């Protein structure tokens, strides 16, 4: 083990002195003399045997002199089946208070991708029980997923139907990363995964645990951590997601809670290690720094990491520059609106921004591509009458385009359906609707043979007989 | 017939009314385009040379 | 102007379907009696 | 503030009289290590653009030199790199290697191959930032370029020189333009022994994935278009002087077919990602930045990279160099800094729009925006006769769209142009990866100008189409051939046009 | 606990922490509390201006970037402990003003981006007649 | 780099420059030392009226020119090289040993390149304005100055000054934008000796004429030449948009206040012309007066005189090339207004020079 | 600046808004630390109504029911929703017209200029380069003419009736003398 | 007085100040006097021209907060001297170009609140005909 001083303290930043032996760049280093334990990473080199390094805790109660070690490797983080039914920090740190981490084994979070020669697989087709994303947006299995919106649209809401409805069956495993969230929502998230068996906590008389089962791991990076916390933490999950695609040759599902967060906690640090700022106010090291981490997202000839990351965008600005170099990096795309989640439309889709790479007439047939793009023509043909409506009226449209109106407004009112996390919410339960399901109601509707209908009735709903008999229903408590 | 005349007579006043709003906004968004430039770029100036 | 216009058009869209909802609920049981409760 | 000269371990020999400075000018240590750059004392004779080399293997490019230090760029990880590692030259100025073995091959910025096939013969090595052809080597473009989008070929021609700038939204059909102009060049050299009649192409990639450029490689496998391409792949794992560089890789992979009198066509996928890496790379350098932050070297590197792009004269060989640099707009605003630059740099444009996309219109081309400063000198005649007629068409369907929704009210003269603006547009429509030739281009075309359209319902267009090119195809393939040798549609061949239309016609039954 | 403007740059910048350290008491002696900071800008204002002299560089609007990590710190104190640990609660209603109805910009981007719902005031609200003049669209919990 | 001239050598006479085009010296007259916009791009028939000008200036005034690309794509220059040295601009003779004879041309050619770096775009202008201050000097001559973008040396200032480290402007612009403007711009004049007229192309970025660079450039420039392709679709050549051209030196002083009277007189024709054409778009041209049909009349009749042929596109035309005198032009403008030719038929004013050829022409297709 | 136990300061200060920007940090922060506001605006100078103040901008601290009786606080909270109203329409009549709006909206309108124009004021100082001497101004005086006005006891006077008068028995008569 | 486009910024810079001086004779003379700047926004563009070369720190429009003192020192020499010095007087005719008649911008509104009076010239009125162009809603006194 090396040996150094501490030299000046700014913020989340050090500066340490070596005599002898510097380390290389992204090493590990524990202070010592510390009142809990406390990790820097070298971030640069500056010259006369001096490094600046990033703090994974809180550099409150730090000295000038005092003294550090180098641990000759990054960041290692324990890894096997002993992580799982368990929460781990940053540095592999269990914060769930159940015990140590009995792992056999540890890599670091810090790893190069695989290569172009490793090739994906089959653009595999993943059924998550919901309409619009089943019909106009399908996920893959093996590739990653995006989900881009705002606040108070139902990411995180979205994301836990999506496990509900997934990672249940899945018999692969799969790895939740919290990075810069709330505590109340892992909190949330914890205990229904305790109920739903996703983990499986067993106390033992003599104080111990026992997490058998349990596929599922937990990280968590969140608001109260600092930036290096909350930029490592996904490294750090995906490392433990790295373990069991290429040993183990599972299947995995990778679940991110804003990702953004990385990049600001970027942005943090840059300009205190001498960066120049880029643009707006993120860094310039941003499209390398993700990229590094997407490519190591990937499936490979040993496994698959079926990915789903999702994207604040501040101000419902898709222009800014974290989402528009993330877009690239995405299979599938679903985007969330505020103007359709006023309406009461849930899931608040917009079927104009998502898109899928899955999406084509040769992986999915042509009664699902030309369905969901006939969907597609008919909502912009009802987008381009906002304004001849809003000016004029419905008195001045032909019958053409108001049967167009009526197709569309039911396909948005349609499109909705409740979830079994929303009970809390809406009181309503919950529905799984397979995609031929889907397929047929949207043929139905888009063919004509529901035109006698009314519109109320395609709310909330997962299928055409739910409509019927909330149509029978109307019309006898019409009469 | 006084009404499709009255109303042809609206809709000319209201594009005209349109084309000078749109000369307007035209003008007011260029400048504060302008100005988020010039806002930007002295963030940048000051930030490369706070080092 | 933009939620000026976006509010009428909902205003009058909600208004005008309501009403063609209420006819299509008027005459739904006659020309579609297999659903109607009545004859079960 | 102390410069590298000045540490306390040199001063300890300077004051002691020591004169150990014969550490020639090919050796240098390192001073400072950062987020890919590094400083080195020393290598006082190195040049700009120079390679330079680790103890550790690595590789980099020496880039700002300075009167006590030197700047350096790295082409990997700084976890390499510390503490006075020695760094020694090679001597060489970074250089590719160029040759038909790089046909059929995907290669990094560098020529490191990435296929995991073998390694690349190379005869000739050539420099990576060259000087541009002059004026007098150059020649008018007088040839055309492509087959197999309808809408380019007739309204947004590209000849063998230009630079058509591809500029759209994100997921509108970029890559897949691109890849259906680099589809349809099989047909033409499987059907030629000459290497001067052929066009083979060149597909940089910059910022991309590469779970997607797998996909590009693999759907080009699949229909045997790699024999006549070469793919130069700098996706985001790897570094920003490597995305930096292989644009100007491809074209030095390029000159070779221009100097020998053959045909290339480059496309640069993702050119902000290249503007990128340099400001990435400026403001670590500490470079002096601009507006956005990006350095002032922006438009004269664009313009090195673009005015390689030519069609050279006859007495240098004749060979041409084509460009479809791609551009991704995030608002739709051309009005940025690197929009501005670009189409300023280019020769043309191509502009894709989100809301056509949805409507059906694929590819979603507006051809108000879209726009070819050559024009009809890249077309033959047999489409000048039809795309002069529906240019103009288009216009008039384009002032009187807003119509469409009143149609009900107003009269004919008003009534034809929207009709006859709806069969052409949905004559233009086509399919992902089914390019066609220039003779049935002109034969649909024809079909659609001469008002054979204008009583169908347009949902039936693209049934029309598909019948009638297999009919003709399978009947007169005489009349293809002779649109293709004289490259004009002649009043015979017109004759013989209008008479197979009439047969298909009362052969076949269509619904309006 | 007034920090004014005559109050030092770091008064105004302690004076919430203090808050919520006298808040703690509460929380974790199975106790509940709420907690009003007013004129929220007021500490990122002070932030700013002790960066700024301290030779700090800026990021976007003058601010650094540890804001993230200088409201997170904060709100992350407010909790509802569990029955093992009393049982206390420390409730939080931070209050923030726009300009010219502008929640496009950072500190409220960030203060809605790290809370559990939002209540939106407008002035054409309080002039029309309704008093309190609160938006029960955009406002949600 | 050379000092402007100063203020003792320099005239106070300001005068015409009389370039033989009809709608240039009737609605926009061009001046001596002076500096004129030329807002427009390609298929408008901008190189002919480059040529058409050069030629008639080095004809008439016995004058040199001098074109300047700062910033220009290679094929563009190679296409006006040839384009010259078609339409007889440049005199290419080989000679026997194997040299060229570059003999009686009218026109010298500098050209920064878009491969070079900024700093030869940013001195390129001012190598061609020595270039024309030679002429001027000592010849004794009044010579022309084309550029073919006055947006680029902006964009080569900007980029020196962000290398040499100078803090940007509003824009990112230089900060020493106006005074290397006025560095270039205060050479453009005339003197004692002779003159140095100047035709700059300019683009507005965005369309945002208030962007400092054309707002500094629109207080050097004397006139302005708008063009349009949807005149040049009417088959007009040149396609010079009349009511959005202007000039300072159309005031009832220089010109005399008949010169004035007849271009304002021509301006409202145009302008009621323009109202009555959107009329008939809705209303048909069945509802109009015979004073409106009469003003629809004179104006396509107006619109159709001002075109005319060219010297150098008689090469490609075979059509010959015509010169116009300025009182001629007003005389034909003059009775045209007053309503004396309405008896004449629309298509003879169409590619005339003329009332003689007019009426000739008129007298032959009668036929 | 603050009142004490021993004394008082009451203050009026004068804050520039460069580029009529009011987001300004200057007068951002400002706006903290006043007890009353008074904002003045160039599209209602423009108009040549004077002084220029923009009402729903300006406010106070003492319009409260508890300092101000309850027939004032009324008055100017209806005051308050009439030029808001007012305010909502801009759009639709600046495209459109008031031929559009219904009869409510069209009284709203004519109110909010009627009262617009009786907020203004001829002072003394300004009877150099106005001529029109000064108007001191009672505020039951003022509470009576905005109650009649918002009642609908002055719908059947003109709108330049209101400029520069006062009270309404000025406006009166200037109607009376308008009316020949 | 000439500072033309070709002459340095200092040179444009100064010149108003000489003017000034000029005119100071008379006014302390007991002359009578007239200024007339037909310049001085490019009198501002020199200032912060200088200023940015000199590494200062820009403000609103790139423009320092030394303008206002810059044309304030100049134009509040203008001024009519009493009885006991001499009786003199030296008045001023600043004159300003917008740019789309923008007169809420920075410099304009920097010497209108600096002036005693405005008269304003429109370019609708110039290309109608009405010439001298003046006026005279927005033009005070
Ligand atoms: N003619 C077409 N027919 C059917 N589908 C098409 C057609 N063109 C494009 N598509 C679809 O458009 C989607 C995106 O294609 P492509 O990647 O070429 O566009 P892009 O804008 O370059 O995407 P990105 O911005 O992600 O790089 C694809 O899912 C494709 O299926
Ligand atoms: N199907 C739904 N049913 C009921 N409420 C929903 C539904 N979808 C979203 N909500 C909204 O989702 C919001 C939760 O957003 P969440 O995903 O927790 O954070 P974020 O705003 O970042 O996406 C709730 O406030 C709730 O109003």
């Amino acid at each position: 083990t090396n040996h150094g001083r501490i030299t000046q303290v700014i913020g989340a930043v050090v500066d340490v002195h070596f005599d002898e032996q510097l380390p290389p760049i992204l090493n590990s280093l524990e202070v010592q003399g510390h009142t809990n334990r406390l990790v820097l990473e070298v971030a640069q080199h500056l010259g006369e045997n001096t490094v600046r390094t990033i703090a994974m805790d809180a550099t409150e109660g730090l000295v000038r002199g005092q003294k550090v070690v180098d641990t000759g490797a990054p960041i290692q983080v324990p890894v096997g089946v002993e992580t799982l039914g368990r929460i781990m920090n940053v540095i592999g740190e269990p914060v769930d208070e159940c015990g140590p981490v009995p792992a056999k084994k540890t890599y670091s979070i810090h790893r190069a991708a695989p290569l172009f020669a490793d090739q994906s697989t089959e653009p595999g087709l993943l059924q998550t029980g919901i309409k619009v994303v089943d019909l106009l947006a399908p996920y893959a299995k093996g590739g990653k997923i995006g989900l881009f919106g705002g606040a108070g649209v139902g990411k995180t809401v979205l994301i836990m139907e999506l496990i509900n409805n997934v990672a249940n069956k899945h018999g692969g495993f799969s790895v939740f990363a919290g990075v810069g969230e709330r505590t109340r929502e892992g909190n949330d998230l914890y205990h229904e995964m305790m109920t739903t068996g996703v983990i499986k906590r067993k106390k033992l008389e003599d104080g111990k645990f026992d997490f058998t089962g349990s596929k599922a791991a937990l990280v968590y990076g969140q608001m109260n951590e600092p930036p290096g916390a909350r930029a490592r933490v996904a490294l750090t999950a995906l490392s433990v997601a790295e373990y069991f695609r290429d040993e183990q040759g599972q299947d995995v599902l990778l679940f991110i809670d804003n990702i953004y967060r990385f990049t600001q906690a970027g942005s943090e640090v840059s300009a205190l290690l001498g960066r120049i700022p880029s643009a707006v106010g993120y860094q310039p090291t941003l499209a390398t720094d993700l990229g590094q981490l997407q490519e190591r997202i990937t499936t490979t000839k040993k496994g698959s990491i079926t990915s789903v990351q999702a994207v604040y965008v501040p101000a419902d600005d898709l222009t800014d520059p974290a989402p528009a170099t993330t877009f690239a990096h995405l299979d599938a795309t679903t985007v969330l609106s505020r103007q359709i989640a006023e309406l009461g439309i849930y899931p608040a889709v917009d079927p104009l921004d998502s898109t899928s790479r899955m999406l084509a007439p040769e992986i999915v047939g042509q009664e699902h591509y030309d369905t969901a793009r006939a969907t597609q023509k008919l909502l912009q043909d009802y987008k381009s009458l906002q304004d001849i409506i809003a000016i004029l009226g419905m008195d001045e449209l032909s019958e053409e385009d108001k049967l167009v109106v009526s197709r569309a407004r039911k396909i948005q009112r349609f499109l909705s359906q409740p979830f079994t996390v929303a009970e809390v919410f809406t009181g309503k339960p919950g529905r799984f609707v397979e995609l031929p399901e889907t397929i047929k109601s949207a043929q139905t509707i888009l063919r004509g043979e529901c035109d006698d209908l009314p519109e109320m009735a395609f709310y909330m709903c997962g299928g055409l007989e739910e409509v019927r008999s909330k149509a029978v229903k109307m019309a006898q408590e019409a009469a | 017939a006084s009404e499709q005349s009255a109303r042809m007579s609206a809709m000319d006043n209201a594009s005209t009314n349109a084309g000078e709003m749109i000369s307007s906004l035209t003008l007011r968004y260029n400048r504060a385009r302008q100005a988020k430039i010039t806002t930007e770029l002295v963030e940048i100036i000051s930030g490369a040379n706070a080092l | 102007s933009v939620k000026f216009m976006d509010q009428k058009r909902s205003g009058e869209e909600t208004v005008y379907f309501k009403k063609e909802d209420e006819a299509l609920l008027r005459n739904l049981l006659a020309n579609h009696p297999e659903y109607d409760p009545k004859y079960s | 503030k102390i410069s590298p000269s000045e540490m306390s371990r040199l001063l300890e020999e300077r004051i002691a009289g020591w004169k150990t400075q014969t550490s020639t000018e090919e050796v240098g240590r390192v001073v400072s290590v950062g987020d890919g750059i590094a400083r080195l004392f020393g290598l006082e004779g190195v040049q700009a653009g120079e390679l330079v080399e680790f103890q550790n293997g690595m590789t980099g490019m020496a880039l700002n030199l300075e009167t006590d230090n030197v700047g350096v760029v790295i082409f990997g990880d700084d976890r390499s790199v510390l503490e006075g590692d020695s760094v020694k030259r090679t001597g060489r100025i970074v250089d590719v290697p160029i040759g038909p073995g790089l046909l059929g091959r995907v290669v990094d910025a560098l020529g490191n191959p990435i296929d995991g096939k073998g390694p690349i013969p190379a005869k000739e090595r050539r420099r990576v930032e060259l000087k541009a052809p002059g004026i007098i080597p150059r020649k008018s473009v007088h040839e055309p370029m492509m087959t197999g989008l309808k809408c380019v070929d007739a309204l947004v021609p590209v000849g063998r020189g230009q630079r058509e700038l591809i500029i759209g939204d994100r997921q509108t059909g970029k890559t897949a333009v691109a890849v259906d102009a680099i589809i349809n060049q099989k047909e033409i050299n499987d059907s030629t022994d000459d290497e001067s009649k052929k066009l083979y192409c060149i597909y940089v990639a910059v910022g991309q994935k590469r779970s997607t450029v797998a996909q590009i490689v693999k759907a080009l496998e699949q229909r045997d278009a790699m024999k006549y391409t070469t793919v130069v792949a700098a996706t985001a794992s790897e570094a920003a002087p490597l995305q930096f560089l292989a644009p100007y890789s491809g074209c030095a992979m390029g000159e070779w077919f221009r100097d020998s009198g053959r045909h290339c066509v480059i496309i640069y996928d993702d050119l902000s990602k290249q503007a990128t890496a340099y400001r990435q790379m400026s403001l670590l350098l500490r470079r002096p930045p601009g507006r956005e932050a990006y350095p002032g070297d922006v438009f004269y590197l664009h313009s090195r990279l673009l005015e390689r792009a030519a069609k050279m004269g006859d007495k240098s060989g004749g060979g041409s160099l084509t460009a479809l640099p791609v551009i991704e707009t995030q608002a739709g605003d051309v009005s940025a800094y690197i929009p501005t630059n670009v189409i300023s740099i280019t020769d043309g444009q191509i502009f894709l729009e989100t809301e056509l996309f949805y409507k059906g219109i694929r590819p979603a081309i507006n051809v108000g925006l879209s726009v070819s400063r050559v024009g009809s000198a890249a077309q033959v005649k047999a489409m000048k006769q039809v795309a002069g007629t529906m240019k103009l068409e288009l216009a008039q369907y384009r002032e009187v769209a807003a119509f469409a929704q009143f149609g009900s009210d107003l009269d004919a003269s008003t009534r034809q142009l929207l009709t006859r603006g709806t069969a052409l547009t949905e004559l233009l429509k086509q399919r992902q990866y089914s390019p066609m030739k220039n003779s049935v281009q002109v034969c649909v075309l024809y079909c659609g100008v001469k008002g054979y359209l204008d009583p169908l319902d347009p949902k039936e267009i693209s049934r029309f189409e598909s019948l009638f090119i297999d009919y003709i195809n399978a009947n007169h393939q005489d009349i293809l051939k002779t649109i293709e040798t004289e490259k004009e549609l002649s009043e015979k061949t017109e004759a013989k046009l209008r008479a197979a239309v009439d047969e298909f016609v009362a052969m076949n039954e269509f619904k309006k």
